[PDB]
């Protein structure tokens, strides 16, 4: 699910009951299957506070979903049209509780770093009558994301009564070359993984180096654009390979080098 | 100080100054001693205002004891050029610069208010140093003193001569007497 | 199947230019229909979409790229505008607008609408700074990488009493296309070494307006981060093109090169009833340089040539014995008009 | 005090002082005593707009009973430097740098007001000390007349023989005796 | 009054003083007097320059009638000490200090404009007190005069002995000769 | 008139509207509103014209209606003012004869009417015709 789309009850926005409703398609309209389901939702920043403290008119976006939400996830009876509402008479709603669904929420948090840093950094006071020095290290942000707790969410835009509803909290951490470098080979559905099969169902062979895998990673942490961004640097060196891989032919293997994805050089072709 | 005022507006309120709030109303200030610096603000304001509105009136109100003449011509050729109609109302004292833009104002669009004080009188100014530079310097402002005189029948509408005996000498024009002389073109007492 | 070789071939018989732009679109075409058409996956590795972005001033026939590579193929194509598109709550415009518009090209056709290029115009003007701005963008994040999206059964307006089918968009290929005003002053702080506001530093005094395309070639994440996006959308899109600006020189070409070109449309139309039609060379030059005068643009191009022709074609079918007629530079300015053979 | 103007845009509205909404229309303001920091002031305007639209002429008022000449040839520099056309106009007075800036306009694109007086006079220096260092000053005091000279007959199209004689000593020209002299080429009474 | 500019940005609107925008641009402005406050003044734009592109230069307008030594050496030594390029442009005149910093430029980056002067002489001071004091302050002028000569003559390139006959005595080189002197590199007349 | 003539495809983007459809039809062609001349014709020209349809009402009744062209000239111009097209031109006339049919029937030994471009400004009131 999408917690932008959901707003408070009596908007044009979508309705928190429709999470239920997507769950019932999965199961073929089964209410008992969707009792025992499990629910995903993503982004959940989003609907936070900002600076709404004061509370001068009601976001149905941000607090407004928080509030709808407080009962659904503790569980409650949830009323969904079976078909859509197929005839006004004899409606019979599906009535879905909610006690033994679970519940999975995640988003990025951007400045919480900071406040858990602030709180975590210490000194009482500045000038002679200090005490304490304050002194303090530099942390990465998965080391203070660690240190979380419900306090420093609230300050972020949540409800207290929302987040003691999810009493388990998991953090991750970043990535690095070593990461990124096993991301591009290890998984199933690898990058890399994926072009050699585009290149084998045409009688073409593909080979990496390790080399091109470090220029790949530091790159990709160089543009600070996540795991995403290998894509845009392979597919960019590889451009004019595939552009006219199909006209010619009697290719049997293809290797990459380290001069390749710099830009001064070009992929070795091997004819059989 | 200066005090600040508020206009409300459909979007939201806004803050601004006295002076500010009356100038979006095509109103302009001159008080003072003239000068460069305070004749280049009306000049800017004047022209500011043609762009917003080159049809609508504008309205002058002065009050000051004189000052230099460069710094008027500045204010006079500007109001003359502009297309929109300069009101000109006299608040308290004009004196000889304050007189020539207050005669300078459109035709029938010229007031002063009942206890109202007017100046009418030659150029002042002088030059020390040598005998020709002397020369040339005087010329110059014999020239100014026949100009400002000749300007000044031509809007009062008396002839050039009665201009240069009644300006020869510091001339005091009350508000009625002013509406004879043909400075100004009526009196507001009372609003209607 | 078309190699690229092919699709850049096309484009160019209806495209004058963006070589760099047109090889790009052709092998994410390319590439995207091999892994739609290779469905059934015999490798264990699972392929992964890719998406296209498009970054060019206005008038740079971003438009039309999309259309021709939409008409070269059987699959249904679709033109928004990110402007529109607000958040939940707001208005009313929200981005499931969006698929519905792409349904009704292909009839509510849902397997249809999977193998369906959508793109996106107009980009720019929503970004970082209560208002939607950023919040209109984080609902395309879910729709660029592919989820289910409720639409009305018949192209209607959403009622309760009613069921809403749901459309999967993870195999619809999307082309973010957009113009960027200011983009290149950030670039160049970056890359270019000058002293910007100086007595000594230089000045885009020189009018030449091709330097602007080049740079806009070295664009990078940082920069689009620089003007405001966020880092998830950048990363959504990872084939980056550039679309350089039109010239005097090139709109010359668009006049007679392209297949259906405004001069060929008209001599066409000329030759049709009999008459000969001849553009001269200097005409066309004055055309252009009318258009870039006043910065019409390319669209401009055809009201000039209609004020000149106009007069002429409708005294034309009165007399006859016409053999050919003959523009030439002061047909355009007006100052007398086209002389006829007899 | 200075007033605060509205000016309505695209993306919103927004508020600034009326010296800071007219130089967004490519004018400048040159008022007072000539000196480094007021001309550093104007040297940087220039350039700013140069950088936005290096197309469209500048405007540039002068009213100012002359100064310094240091600080007015970085003006005059940079005027012939830029790439577009300085358009000087004359409100009030113009005394010598007023002068040499006011002809230092682009040809064709120079004007003056009806009443607006204008004067030329030689550079005025003075050096007190030993004999020797008196030499070195009196020298440098006339070889900046002549390159004055030389470029107020450059941009006048007078003679330079002419230049020197009648700003030997002070002459005073009037708007229509100036547009003979080649100071300006019109003089500007009315709009349209 | 310093004017307001408005910086568009692809985030948005922003309001920047006339010279604070062109600071942001590496553009750093020396005018009048040099003294301890102003100095300090260039010397944090300098360092803060530094850090944002150590690989761009930096250019300085330089238009004063000199000022203290002492200032003048925390910005010679910053200036040689930082990594970019500091590029020196006279705008009106240029004395012993304002030459020294010109000629301290970045060798090839060093302009003057048509019109600039330029003028060079040896360290004044003057102490009261104790025959014996006297003596400890009259060895640290004439150390300053030597420490100063062979710094010009390395940037300039003039021998040391050619440099402390013409800073015996004031000297003034205009434009062409500040070239032919090698105080500056180039005259940048026009914009191409 | 003359801002239609300069009207180009992007204006019509700029409004809101989708730029296909625009592009749909390359041909654009530009009108004026009606002048003072032109209202006259139309006044009078078409076959169920205005005054027409007023001169069967009073012939109906049995007295001629006669109309001036320099009264029409100043409907004209009133429906300029108003610009409310061809339509507005039966409001201004009925606002004039408004005093007139209320009156009209009551009168007797009435022929004809003439009406003076006066009458339509309101300060003079329509002549009859006794005999
Ligand atoms: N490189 C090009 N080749 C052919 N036609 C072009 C080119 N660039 C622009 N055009 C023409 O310009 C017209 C409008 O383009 P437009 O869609 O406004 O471009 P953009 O989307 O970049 O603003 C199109 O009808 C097209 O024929």
């Amino acid at each position: 699910a999408d917690a932008t789309t959901l707003t408070e009850a009596g908007y044009v926005g979508e309705d928190v009951e429709n999470i239920i409703q997507k769950l019932l398609q999965k199961c073929d309209y089964d209410v008992q299957k969707a009792q025992r389901g499990i629910v995903y939702i993503d982004e959940i920043d989003k609907i936070s506070r900002k600076s709404d403290n004061p509370s001068i008119t009601r976001d149905v976006s941000g607090e407004g979903v928080q509030q709808a939400l407080l009962k659904l996830i503790e569980g409650t009876v949830a009323a969904v049209p079976p078909q859509g509402g197929r005839k006004h008479p004899q409606q019979e709603f599906l009535q879905v509780d909610t006690s033994k669904i679970l519940f999975i929420c995640g988003g990025a948090f951007a400045g919480l770093d900071k406040v858990i840093s602030h709180r975590v950094e210490t000194g009482s006071g500045i000038g002679f009558g200090a005490t304490v020095k304050a002194k303090s290290d530099k942390a990465s942000e998965g080391e203070l994301l660690a240190q979380v707790e419900p306090e420093d969410l609230i300050k972020f835009g949540l409800i207290p009564e929302f987040i003691g509803r999810l009493p388990v909290v998991a953090t991750l951490n970043e990535l690095s070359e070593e990461a990124l470098i096993q991301i591009l080979k290890e998984p199933k559905n690898a990058l890399t993984k994926q072009y050699q099969a585009l290149f084998n169902l045409e009688g073409v062979d593909l080979e990496f180096r390790d080399e091109a895998l470090d220029a790949i990673a530091k790159k990709a942490m160089a543009r600070k654009t996540g795991a995403r961004g290998l894509r845009s640097i392979v597919e960019a060196a590889l451009l004019d390979t595939m552009y006219d891989l199909p006209s010619m032919e009697d290719v049997e293997k293809v290797v990459i080098d380290e001069s390749v994805i710099d830009g001064q050089s070009e992929p070795l072709l091997i004819y059989g | 100080l200066v005090p600040m005022v508020i206009e409300q507006t459909s979007r939201g309120e806004r803050s601004f100054d006295i002076y500010s709030r009356l100038l979006k109303e095509r109103v302009i200030f001159l008080t003072g001693q003239v000068e460069d610096h305070m004749a280049n603000l009306i000049v800017a304001q004047m022209l500011f205002l043609e762009a917003e509105n080159p049809e609508k009136d504008i309205y002058l109100y002065i009050n000051s004891p004189g000052g230099v003449i460069t710094a008027g011509m500045s204010i006079y050729d500007t109001m003359q050029f502009i297309k929109p109609d300069v009101s000109t109302i006299c608040m308290g004292q004009a004196a000889s610069m304050g007189a020539f833009l207050l005669t300078a104002g459109a035709k029938g669009k010229r007031f002063c208010l009942p206890n109202s004080r007017v100046m009418i009188h030659q150029p002042l100014g002088g030059y020390q140093g040598q005998a020709t530079d002397i020369e040339i310097h005087a010329r110059e402002i014999l020239k100014v003193k026949g100009r400002m005189n000749e300007l000044m029948a031509l809007h009062t509408g008396q002839s050039l001569e009665q201009i240069e005996r009644d300006t020869e000498r510091d001339r005091f024009l009350s508000a009625p007497e002013a509406v004879e002389y043909g400075l100004v073109d009526s009196i507001l007492t009372h609003r209607n | 199947l078309p190699t690229p070789h092919e699709i850049r071939n096309h484009l160019d018989d209806y495209v004058i230019g963006q070589e760099q732009a047109k090889k790009v679109l052709a092998v994410a075409v390319y590439n995207h229909y091999k892994r739609l058409r290779n469905g059934d996956t015999s490798n264990g590795v699972e392929l992964g979409k890719s998406n296209i972005l498009l970054i060019g001033p206005t008038g740079s026939g971003k438009t039309l790229l999309a259309e021709t590579l939409a008409r070269l193929l059987d699959v249904p194509f679709t033109m928004a505008d990110a402007t529109t598109l607000t958040e939940a709550g707001y208005v009313g415009e929200d981005v499931e607008n969006i698929i519905q518009k792409l349904l009704q090209k292909c009839d509510y056709d849902v397997q249809k609408a999977q193998r369906g290029i959508v793109y996106i115009d107009e980009i720019d003007k929503i970004s970082r700074k209560d208002v939607s701005g950023e919040g209109v963008q984080q609902a395309l994040l879910k729709l660029i990488e592919g989820t289910v999206a409720a639409v009305p059964p018949q192209g209607g307006r959403k009622h309760p009493q009613q069921e809403f089918l749901q459309v999967d968009t993870s195999k619809i290929l999307f082309i973010c296309g957009g113009a960027f005003a200011g983009l290149d002053k950030v670039i160049s702080h970056r890359v270019e070494t000058g002293s910007g506001i100086g007595f000594g530093a230089t000045v885009k005094a020189k009018s030449d307006k091709a330097s602007e395309g080049e740079l806009l070639a070295q664009v990078e994440p940082e920069d689009l981060i620089k003007f405001g996006l966020i880092p998830e959308f950048i990363g959504r899109l990872p084939v980056v093109a550039t679309l350089n600006e039109l010239s005097e020189e090139a709109l010359i070409q668009i006049l007679k090169e392209p297949k259906n070109a405004l001069t060929k449309q008209y001599q066409a139309l000329f030759n049709l009833e009999g008459v000969d039609l001849e553009f001269r060379d200097e005409a066309l030059d004055a055309i252009a340089k009318k258009a870039m005068a006043r910065k019409t643009g390319a669209r401009g191009l055809r009201s000039i040539v209609e004020a000149a022709l106009l007069d002429t074609m409708y005294d034309l079918p009165s007399m006859e014995d016409v053999e050919k007629v003959v523009i030439d530079e002061s047909v355009i300015d007006g100052q007398s008009e086209p002389l006829l053979i007899y």
